[PDB]
RNA sequence: CAGAGGUGAAAUUCUUAGACCGCACCAAGACGAACUACAGCGAAGGCAUUCUUCAAGGAUACCUUCCUCAAUCAAGAACCAAAGUGUGGAGAUCGAAGAUGAUUAGAGACCAUUGUAGUCCACACUGCAAACGAUGACACCCAUGAAUUGGGGAUAUCUUGCACGUUUUCUGUUUUCACGCGAAAGCUUUGAGGUUACAGUCUCAGGGGGGAGUACG
């Protein structure tokens, strides 16, 4: 019982950052300044094999762990920020982006505003690979 | 239609839509005007495509603004195209 | 007639000291001995006495700077920077 | 896929072989002279 | 460019002198119409010429160019610091 | 235990906004020489404009406002305007393929000593009866539009305080004036202030902060259960 | 404290009144990086590349 | 044998010397900007089924406020465009058909 | 607070001496996304944030000036992507050489983590490219409809001088088997047309395949 002094039905908002690449997925809950961390669970903390770290199932399992610990914290409603790798690398989200968001909603948490925060360069440094690209 | 065209004697409709150096005999596009003055009412001859400064004698002397084509006339003057 | 094909002033050294060191020193030697432009007078009248010291032949001016040329490239940038910063100040 | 039948071996590599040969000949002549 | 355009007209139909001593002479005689001075000029000499021009009530113009530039713009092959116009036909 | 040490606080917006207490945060309790107040000062809180102003105009829902903590008063955090931005989804949906995109950057100094940088974006539009495939603008007109925007913003925003300037940026007051005066130069589909950021602040003044906050609501975080 | 940031200087004294000890060899100089009014101190980049 | 009149790019004879290259979306190969295959993509953030569950839990996203989308401009090299089914080979007579 | 990275799957590699992740900053070096196109500028190589500044270049308009001052070329001269060389700076990213993991019969390669020269700037060299429209320069005639960039002439819409509408015009820049030509593929006012019915002007190069762009000077 470490929550704040509010009514039984009041909504206390936090922010969840969902970082879904093609190798892993992060579920990270902070406050509105991003300075304090409540819980952080990744897809690699729930599976045993490297190839399964980015699966939608691993992302869903990580989300349910987050919801259980948030009840201890006293957080009820989460604003959502989503991102891909970005920079000079790919801009499309990984497989576990949608599963993590759905699992949070179905676990009893209220969803606020959603925003995509992938880093986008106005001008950029050269990316890896040659001028010939990756040759498979 | 139904009418042929003589290259030696073209119609007015065709001859009007021609560049000045593409007509049967080339010729000018410009002319001269008689121009009055704001609050002075004198007489001056002004080129239609003037690019230098044209001034009224013994007056404010500001007229005939130059452009990339025909010159613009200030609203305080009346202009009349001269013949020939 | 020309008296030399590309040795110039460095002809005084004969066959000593190597081609690349000679070629590198020649560029500074020519500048060190040239006449440079005096902006006070409006004529080509500045000669180097000792390292860094330049004296006008007609007017009585002495100036500091360069060691082998009257003005170094960094100093011109410094001058323009100082003038602009002072223009902001005043 | 973009070129017809060359004969011999990739022409750029053939040229590189000839270049190395000429360098070696230049060195041998220099040693003798 | 207006002053360079007018100076050639003076050189065609007019009369002038070149040099500080002759300019001061024409100023003392009161037979001068305009004086022109280059931007590089010792402050003492510039001050004296401007004092004479003020005392005589003579128009004075600052050339904004070098004394070499003024000498060239005069049609001459030598540097000039001061020009004095004693007769202008244009 | 991580949550044994955490105490709850409240974040308060300035009086320009109808919702004063808009967020809640945690902090370590004071232990020894580590005072909780000095680490709390300087934090930046992000919030959606539609939430603060409690309106449903569909235009404030795409803007985010940031506030910086300047003082701690019991269990209340007193803030000041930091920056404002348009959300990425809205900005990316305004670009069109066959028109001209024009951008302007303006630096202005308020009467209180605050320095701000403004980023404005405008888009051309075709006329009602136009048949041409594109609607590109000539370079002379683009430069003229840029000059006028810089003149207007620097004139209006240099005569007000930091509180009035924020009030103008919200409620889209300055935006409507710009569009009305810039349409004669060029037919504009839309003109927006993409981002405004404070890049320099004056020295801290306790009385100035209190005046901006007006009446400060009380906090119940320290009240006995 | 009166020289604007980014200016190039020479003959700098490390402590006030020592009459000049830094950036004295031919062709050398220091760059002024920033001022600090609360503590009254200026930051410099030295010819060697160190900060002081 | 010249296969295409435009030579597979958009650079006629007396128009331009050089066009700056860009990286392919998938492999990273450098290719001139006028030759790369370009698309604009506006995809929904969530699938239709998962959107309903999130919308039900959201006080903000109901029926009079849609959820955000993703906007991206994609340029591919020739090989990556073909393998990813973006562009396929056509018969000799059908290579001239151009859509917009 | 227990892992993160990376792959088809992994391992070299980082991490309770706190990595990855989150927020606001500081430093340094590159670069200027989306708008961006069978669009613009430049002799070619090439050229994309804003403001100030310097000298140029083209087209258009003209009842201004001048009066053959021109076209094209041995010799001779200037410029010229990338890589490379010299001397001073810089060193973020990427990355020839090299090192370490994996694949494989072998793998020195393709893949992964790194990393030196380089990549960037100033001054001085080098003079090569599928330096391509694989199409030398100047001039004349030539079918139709579009589109589009800049300037000019004549006579509906919108904001409060600008943009736009219709029709002409000069310059540029493109797209729909014109006649005709070609071995064909294809070219077509923009020629690869107007050629055995063979002549507008100048100039560069070729003469079966190799040896060979090599040897000697
Ligand atoms: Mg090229
Ligand atoms: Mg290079
Ligand atoms: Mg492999
Ligand atoms: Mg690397
Ligand atoms: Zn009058
Ligand atoms: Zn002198
Ligand atoms: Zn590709």
């Amino acid at each position: 019982a470490y929550g704040p002094n509010v009514k039984k039905g009041d909504l206390v908002y936090g922010v969840v950052h969902i970082f879904a690449s093609f190798n892993d997925t992060f579920v990270h809950v902070t406050d509105m300044s991003g300075r304090e961390t409540y819980v952080k669970v990744t897809g690699g903390m729930k599976v045993k094999a490297d190839r399964d770290e980015s699966s939608p199932y691993a992302a869903m399992m990580a989300a349910q762990d987050v919801v259980a610990r948030c009840k201890e914290c006293g957080i009820n409603a989460l604003h959502v920020k989503m991102r891909a790798v970005g920079g000079v690398r790919t801009k499309s989200p990984g497989p576990g982006a949608q599963a993590a968001l759905r699992a949070l909603a179905r676990a009893g948490m209220k969803i606020g505003r959603i925003e995509d925060v992938t880093p986008i360069p106005t001008d950029s440094t050269r990316r890896k690979g040659s001028r010939r690209g990756r040759r498979l | 239609g139904f009418f042929d065209a003589d290259l030696s004697y073209p119609t007015v409709r065709t001859e009007r839509m021609k560049h000045k150096r593409r007509r049967l005999v080339q010729g000018p596009n410009s002319y001269f005007m008689d121009v009055s003055c704001p609050r002075c009412r004198q007489v001056t001859v002004v080129y239609s495509h003037a690019t230098t400064s044209v001034e009224c004698k013994g007056c404010s002397k500001k007229l005939c603004r130059p452009t990339g084509g025909k010159a613009l006339l200030v609203e305080g003057c009346g202009y009349r195209r001269k013949p020939d | 007639a020309k008296r030399t094909v590309k040795m110039g002033v460095m002809g005084r050294y004969g066959t000593r000291y190597g081609a690349n060191p000679r070629k590198r020193a020649k560029k500074l030697e020519v500048s060190q001995h040239a006449k440079h432009f005096c902006s006070f007078c409006g004529k080509f009248a500045f000669r180097r006495k000792a390292v860094g010291i330049w004296r006008c032949d007609g007017c009585s001016k002495t100036v500091a700077g360069g060691a082998y040329t009257l003005s170094t490239p960094n100093n011109s940038t410094v001058r323009s920077t100082v003038r602009r910063l002072r223009e902001l100040a005043k | 896929g973009t070129v017809s039948r060359p004969r011999g071996m990739r022409p750029k590599w053939h040229k590189k072989r000839i270049k190395r040969l000429k360098l070696r000949r230049r060195r041998m002549r220099q040693r003798s002279k | 460019d207006t002053i360079n355009a007018k100076l050639q007209l003076v050189m065609k139909s007019g009369k002038y002198v070149l040099g500080t001593q002759q300019a001061l002479t024409t100023l003392r005689q009161g037979r001068s119409k305009l004086v022109v001075i280059a931007n590089n000029c010792p402050p003492i000499r510039r001050a004296e010429v401007e004092y004479y021009c003020t005392l005589s009530k003579t128009p004075i113009h600052h050339y904004s160019g070098n004394n070499l530039d003024l000498g060239t713009a005069c049609g001459k092959h030598f540097r000039t610091c001061v020009l004095s116009v004693t007769n202008v036909g244009d | 235990e991580t949550m044994a040490r955490k105490e709850w606080y409240d974040v308060v917006a300035p009086a320009n906004f109808e919702k004063r207490q808009f967020a809640k945060t945690i902090c370590n309790k004071t232990q020894g020489t580590r005072i909780a107040a000095d680490v709390l000062r300087g934090r930046v809180f992000e919030a959606n404009l539609a939430d603060l102003n409690q309106s449903a105009g569909e235009e404030e829902a795409y803007r985010k406002v940031r506030f910086t903590v300047q003082e701690v008063q019991g269990r209340n955090l007193l803030t000041q305007f930091h920056s404002m931005e348009v959300t990425t989804d809205k900005m990316a949906s305004l670009l069109r393929k066959w028109c001209t995109t024009m951008e302007t950057t303006v630096e202005v100094k308020t009467a209180d000593g605050y320095t701000m940088r403004l980023f404005v974006v405008a888009f051309t539009k075709p006329q009602a009866n136009q048949q041409s495939r594109n609607c590109y603008a000539k370079q002379r007109l683009v430069k003229w539009l840029r000059m006028r925007i810089t003149k207007m913003i620097k004139r209006r925003l240099s005569k007000v305080q930091i509180k009035e300037a924020v009030s103008l940026l919200t409620r889209n007051v300055l935006s409507d004036a710009l569009v009305r005066r810039c349409n004669p130069i060029l037919p504009l589909r839309e003109l927006r202030i993409r981002k405004v950021r404070v890049v320099r602040t004056p020295k801290f003044d306790a009385q100035a902060l209190l005046s901006a906050h007006g009446t400060i609501p009380a906090s119940v975080e320290a009240d006995q259960r | 404290g009166q020289i604007t940031e980014g200016c190039i200087v020479c003959n700098v004294e490390a402590k006030p009144g020592d009459r000049g000890t830094l950036a004295r060899a031919s062709g050398d100089y220091c760059i002024i990086i920033s001022h600090n009014h609360e503590t009254g101190r200026t930051r410099l980049k030295l010819p060697s590349g160190q900060k002081k | 044998t010249t296969k295409r009149r435009n030579h597979g790019r958009s650079k006629p004879a007396h128009s331009r010397g050089r066009v700056k290259p860009i990286h392919c979306f998938n492999c990273g190969r450098l290719t001139p900007k006028d030759k790369a295959v370009g698309r604009f993509v506006v995809r929904r953030m969530l699938d239709a089924a998962s959107a309903r569950d999130v919308a039900e839990a959201s006080p903000v996203y109901g029926a009079n406020f849609p959820m955000p989308r993703l906007y991206m401009k994609q340029r591919f090299c020739i090989a990556c465009a073909i393998h990813s089914r973006t562009v396929r080979a056509r018969p000799v007579g059908n290579r001239k058909i151009r859509y917009t």
